């Protein structure tokens, strides 16, 4: 346990996954919302990775 | 996505100081505007980081007249609210004439602050009823905002003149800039100078003019409500997706609000909340959207069930033309600060008894309106609205959200107001 | 890219399609159509369908 | 490899602050000695020198040399050292004078483009309608093309608005920008008015700027010339360099803008966003950029750029609309020895816009008020004698207006037309 919550963090990567994948940070899902929206109107076949991984950094 | 801030006029800009001062204090900023050394807080609605780490309040302290702005920039916080965005009148007529001709020079300023954004939403502004400085200028201001940015939100925090009467056209004052209220604003968070007058005695009394001590809740009012802006959570991210709950048509746009503290459980502060003695403002009447704010060390396991507890016991009462409930948003009390840890809930909510509170001010209106009065005997209005239409046009448009608002206490409000 | 893909491939053809236009309007110089439109017309076919298989690179 | 050709008083006084700086950022005295605290490429602009007392290829023609002296009798004449040196204000007079000298002129080129191991192209430090520079540069501008047609001519013309007293300034600014269109390869722009109010920014000097721009352009322009003189081969000459910034042949002039002005944390999106910001630019409807560059100089992070693109690009920050793909690019380089107290990073920019146009406009229009008051169209006898029927001023006129048209046409989808 003492190297897993500190050389790995683990604990930090829980409260982390929380913060992102169960929409905890609120703050980077209400701009990610806004911004990515035009992008996701349009069929799924006209939407590419390089747009989409430069918009979640922008949000980040 | 980001707040602008209009605090106007004398009473407004001493609040908006006592507000971003009370951000400065909660938020880890020295008075200077430098990041303080012990500071995670959510700075990007509310300041702008400048060049030299300086977080700047977004702020506009956007007076008409001197007096209490020198002071003000002569303070410990003389650089925070202010990267010289600032600018430079007894009733209604004269300050729409005055807000009229300067309006190049400050809407450069808004507009300028309009694109200091990543994305802009909202206007909040700290508005002085029935003063004279907030009259008028307001009023136009008010129209102008709405014109130049369509798209962007209104809010006021309006300070209300509810008190026994110095001057004589002060019932005038408050009508007139309650028609604005009444279309051009989304959204009115009320307070009002009598209870908050008799809520000083109810802890700490206060007799000849305090401001001062008032102001402490004051500030804590709006510290309270834009929290959940200031801090990351689940919900109420935003002041549209907060705002959007307690309004359900755009005529119902006013809110009384209600503070407990004048260990703890979060059954004890609903419970407190909802007694009439904790209202900050003085026929059937009942609730349509309520919302608390328990900012503590609270266990979130607890604030589920103390709602069904309230619930079961009907301790509180709305109209069944819809749904409604009570709604707690539970917060992260704030650190550097001493004693955060006492739990101190504050509510929002919409509630049809606040139409008194309008119908009042009506009614002596009505008064000077049947008698021969003095209707603004300065040559500002006798040269600008001597026909005199425009306030019984205004309370028509009184006499229709007077209408509304009793309409809203009957099961037939999918009908018509 | 160099490592070798399919990518490394598509780039040697797209650079094999510009030296020949260099050499071809290093050669035909002046404003002159000796028989120099198909040539042109058959790398500007070339040229519009290697770009098009560049854009691949975003599955 | 590449010769300055410095003329009229405006351009030995760029020109003497050219080599004046070319010396010093090269670890050179004014003599051309190697300086002893002393790898790099001087060898394109600086004539290899027997004892390396290393030399410019400076051919320093004149004309009504009044000022001149107070030039040659610097230090710096031991750099312009191999006696190559020779000896009114309107545009006719100009052009015309530089015909009346024309032999020796054009002679002492090929004597210096015959020492020079490769001539790539001719760089003139110009302005735009300036006296005795005026008709001048543009007349040999008119001869370099036919005795040497294949050499590339670019122009670091700086135009003739000052904020803003010449009355032939007009015409002579229509005169010689009918040959900066249709005789130059590429032209590089700076705006009087916008060094003037960048001066009045980074400093307190606005009508004073002159010999402080003097500052502000070689600061500009030993950047533009950075690549031709030390090493890394983002493209190590002239003719590599400005293929970026032209994609048709007759829209060729290019904006100004130079990063960091008081440089005596960063990151390179900082250096390159703050050169397209046009505030910071020198120089003063819809606007597209046709083609960016920039050329960058310091501790550049070299992973941090292809992470800049994005968040340059997702915010919008840059707006490319030419009729196919064309967009921004980076040259990156060495930091530079003759700033001595650096920032850390620093950068300079070069993008094709169609805001330019607005001067062009001016320009036009400036001209045209005077041409139909016929008032200072000045009867003189070179003005007369050089176009008795004014044709040539007509003719003028008429290739500007397309290069308004052009420049209003090729903002357009059309170009293929």
């Amino acid at each position: 346990l003492d190297v897993l919550n500190k050389k790995y963090s683990l604990l930090d990567h829980m409260q982390a996954m929380r913060r992102y994948l169960l929409l905890g940070q609120g703050d980077f899902i209400r701009h990610l919302m806004d911004l990515l929206k035009p992008e996701l109107v349009r069929p799924a076949t006209t939407l590419y990775q390089h747009n989409l991984t430069g918009i979640l950094e922008t949000a980040v | 996505r980001e707040i602008i801030t209009l605090q106007l006029g004398q009473c407004g800009n001493q609040i908006g100081f006592e507000f971003w001062k009370q951000l400065c204090a909660e938020h880890g900023i020295s008075p200077e505007g430098i990041v303080e050394e012990f500071a995670t807080d959510r700075k990007d609605v509310f300041f702008y980081q400048a060049d030299d780490e300086h977080y700047i309040p977004r702020a506009v302290l956007l007076d008409l007249e001197p007096r209490v702005i020198h002071s003000i920039l002569n303070s410990p916080y003389a650089k925070l609210y202010n990267p010289e965005n600032i600018y430079l009148g007894n009733n209604w007529a004269s300050g729409f004439s005055q807000g009229e001709k300067i309006h190049e020079d400050i809407f450069d300023i808004i507009d300028r602050e309009a694109d200091g954004s990543d994305s802009l939403e909202g206007f909040v502004l700290c508005h002085s009823i029935a003063g004279g400085t907030g009259s008028g200028l307001g009023s136009y201001l008010l129209e102008r905002l709405n014109d130049r940015y369509p798209k962007k939100l209104v809010q006021t925090y309006s300070v209300f003149p509810n008190q026994d009467e110095d001057v004589v056209v002060q019932p005038y004052n408050s009508l007139l800039t309650l028609k604005r209220l009444t279309q051009n604003a989304d959204c009115v968070v009320v307070l009002d100078n009598t209870a908050l007058n008799r809520i000083a005695t109810d802890r700490l009394h206060i007799q000849n003019p305090s401001f001062s001590q008032i102001n402490q809740l004051v500030s804590t009012i709006m510290s309270a409500s834009t929290t959940t802006l200031r801090y990351p959570g689940y919900m109420n991210n935003d002041l549209i997706g907060l705002i959007a709950s307690l309004i359900p048509t755009p005529r119902l746009h006013f809110l009384m609000t209600g503070y407990t503290p004048l260990k703890t459980t979060v059954l004890d502060v609903m419970r407190r909340l909802l007694q009439p003695k904790n209202v900050m403002v003085s026929t059937n009447h009942c609730y349509i959207a309520i919302l608390n704010i328990i900012q503590g060390e609270v266990d979130p396991t607890q604030v589920h069930k103390s709602l069904q507890r309230i619930r079961e016991r009907k301790l509180a009462n709305f109209i069944p033309w819809g749904p409604a409930s009570i709604q707690v948003a539970l917060s992260r009390k704030s650190p550097y600060l001493p004693s955060a840890h006492r739990v101190s809930g504050l509510m929002m909510a919409n509630h049809t008894s606040i139409s008194s509170l309008f119908e009042r001010t009506c009614r002596q209106y009505d008064k000077l309106r049947k008698r021969e009065a003095f209707l603004e005997q300065f040559r500002k209005e006798d040269m600008f609205k001597d026909n005199f239409d425009e306030m019984d046009t205004s309370r028509e448009i009184v006499q229709q959200l007077i209408d509304e608002y009793h309409a809203a206490t009957r099961p037939d409000y999918i009908s018509w107001g | 890219f160099i490592l070798l893909k399919p990518v490394f491939h598509c780039l040697n053809e797209i650079l094999d399609l510009c030296h020949s236009f260099c050499s071809l309007v290093s050669q035909n110089l002046g404003p002159l159509d000796e028989r120099g439109a198909a040539q042109l017309s058959i790398l500007v076919k070339g040229f519009s369908r290697q770009s098009s298989l560049l854009f691949k690179i975003l599955s």
